[PDB]
């Protein structure tokens, strides 16, 4: 059944799972023609499909390619995403495919449910979390290589960096959601915090500064300070 | 105009045939049900004053042999059974036809009812969803369960109905899932129609059987089924114009008969819905759609 705060230690048992995201696979900007109609432009977007035990990101860049001369393209979406992850599971070794699929919005279920008709076994579940994954695009490297993609690809990463050589999963966890959180509810601020001392830098292979565990507690707790700031400013509190 | 004669009425029961019923006494003088007419399958069915649960009866064909009820006190219920001589056979009927001991099927000469809720339901197919191929006649009850409903327990006492499962390999091409899972025509039209039912007559048959055992007996897996082919046709953007206009006629006459006090618990809400306002087939039920919004506009 579904994911919530009750089964939420399930997350980082020996299962093998993953998380899947699509709310950065079809994206666009709306603007005004000459003759003054509205119309869409889209960008390259990116599936998010994330091993929350191990940090493996498997990150599928969609290229505005795909959508060329389709219709309902939000319906289309939420299909190729399905597609996409069925090739993805397709591709591992059996030992390494997942036995549970999370995705983060229900109607994933019946695209990926039906794309999945191969793996009676993987179990294709919702989650009542309401996990900030759509932040994923204000990570400087994933914008960056999701924006010069000239054809669709996909990239590896571990969006934990090194952390699991000094905490648990469950706690890498809590750190990624704090982080992406506190991106989408003030981006501006919540990068600055992250980088407004220059001395401590991003490996060229990670995606986070390469924080000691007494700066991490210095900067989780800023992003909680954001969080409740933005929280008073935006109902005024 | 054939008959059922019946041995005695033993306990007091519901008596039903077709979409007619009658109440009989404990130990009234009732011996059976005469001026049946001869074309269509028929149905006759039991709901004991005692215990209403379980109704119970049997599907027939007065052509395929003569049949008589008799009470079981054993097992507890009316019988179906075959008589196979004849002659007797004749002698009984005519003896109680004498002693005018038996009910008239009612039939009004205006009335197409029955013809139109079994215009497509041959007593050959029922005897493969309801297997006993011993038996000319098919026991049905209010309790027993469908093949698909036991994929999900005796399989000699089962519905057989034809297995319709949207999510499903057979419902879906490799390479077409999108395609075939919001336009069902390919599941339909080729794995249904051309592949296990091999003609629409025979599909109508099995839908019309299974609202039948949905409406007379509660049979929720009939329900189930009723719905599902139901389903499967509004959900195909490519349908023979003659099948749509023979699904309007089929449903209208079920909406019209089916109980207006029952329509709580045999319709489903997100079916009809779906089927008359959302689906590709949204405009093509004329008949039905208005029936509906005149008797069930709550349901909608
Ligand atoms: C003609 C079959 C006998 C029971 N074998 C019977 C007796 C009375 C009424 C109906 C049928």
């Amino acid at each position: 059944g579904a994911m919530n705060s009750s089964n939420y230690a399930e997350l980082f048992n020996n299962d093998i799972k993953l998380f899947v995201d699509d709310t950065n696979v079809y994206r666009v900007t709306v603007h005004k023609t000459f003759e003054g109609n509205v119309a869409t432009k889209a960008i390259n977007g990116c599936i998010f499909t994330l091993n929350p035990k191990t940090g493996h990101l498997f990150l599928k860049i969609i290229h505005t390619s795909v959508w060329a001369g389709q219709k309902r393209l939000s319906q289309l979406a939420k299909w190729k995403t399905a597609e996409e992850v069925s090739a993805l599971v397709r591709s591992l070794p059996k030992e390494e495919q997942p036995k549970q699929i999370i995705v983060t919005r229900k109607a994933m279920l019946d695209p990926l449910e039906v794309h999945m008709l191969d793996f009676p076994n993987i179990a294709i579940r919702p989650t009542e979390l309401r996990l900030p994954f759509s932040a994923a695009m204000s990570i400087d490297k994933l914008s960056d290589v999701v924006m010069k993609a000239t054809e669709p690809q996909m990239v590896l990463f571990n969006i934990y960096d090194d952390w699991l050589d000094r905490i648990s999963s469950y706690t890498a966890f809590s750190r990624l959601t704090l982080l992406l959180r506190a991106l989408k509810t003030n981006e501006e601020s919540a990068k600055m915090i992250l980088l407004s001392d220059p001395t401590i830098t991003i490996k060229s292979y990670h995606l986070w500064p390469s924080f000691t565990d007494e700066q991490w507690i210095t900067i989780e707790s800023q992003m909680r300070d954001l969080i409740l700031t933005e929280y008073g400013r935006k109902y005024n509190v | 105009m054939n008959t059922v004669p019946f041995t005695s009425a033993p306990i007091e029961v519901t008596i039903g045939i077709d979409q007619y019923s009658f109440n009989v006494k404990e130990n009234q003088p009732f011996h059976g049900i005469k001026d049946i007419p001869i074309g269509h399958v028929h149905v006759i069915h039991f709901q004991h004053a005692d215990n209403s649960s379980m109704r119970y009866g049997y599907w027939f064909d007065c052509r395929m042999g003569n049949f008589y009820i008799q009470y079981d006190p054993k097992d507890g219920l009316y019988k179906m059974m075959e008589e196979r001589d004849g002659a007797k056979f004749e002698n009984i009927v005519h003896n109680f036809k004498e002693r005018q001991m038996m009910v008239s099927y009612p039939k009004i000469d205006e009335d197409d009812t029955w013809y139109n809720l079994t215009e497509f339901v041959q007593m050959d197919k029922i005897r493969k969803i309801v297997r006993k191929d011993e038996n000319q006649f098919s026991y049905v009850d209010s309790s027993m369960t469908t093949v698909q409903e036991n994929e999900l327990s005796d399989p000699a006492h089962s519905l057989n109905y034809t297995v319709i499962n949207f999510k499903s390999r057979e419902a879906i091409r490799p390479g077409h899932e999108m395609e075939d899972f919001l336009d069902k025509s390919y599941y339909l039209n080729t794995v249904m129609l051309q592949g296990i039912f091999k003609n629409s007559s025979n599909y109508f048959g099995e839908l019309q059987f299974a609202f039948l055992n949905a409406m007379f007996f509660g049979n929720y897996g009939s329900s189930l089924q009723w719905h599902a082919m139901i389903e499967l046709i509004c959900s195909s953007a490519t349908v023979p114009k003659h099948m749509l206009d023979k699904l309007d006629e089929i449903l209208y006459y079920q909406i019209k008969t089916l109980p207006e006090q029952y329509s709580d618990i045999l319709l489903n809400e997100r079916v009809w819905n779906i089927c008359l306002y959302s689906s590709f087939q949204k405009n093509s039920l004329h008949n039905t759609e208005k029936i509906m919004e005149n008797k069930y506009p709550e349901l909608l």
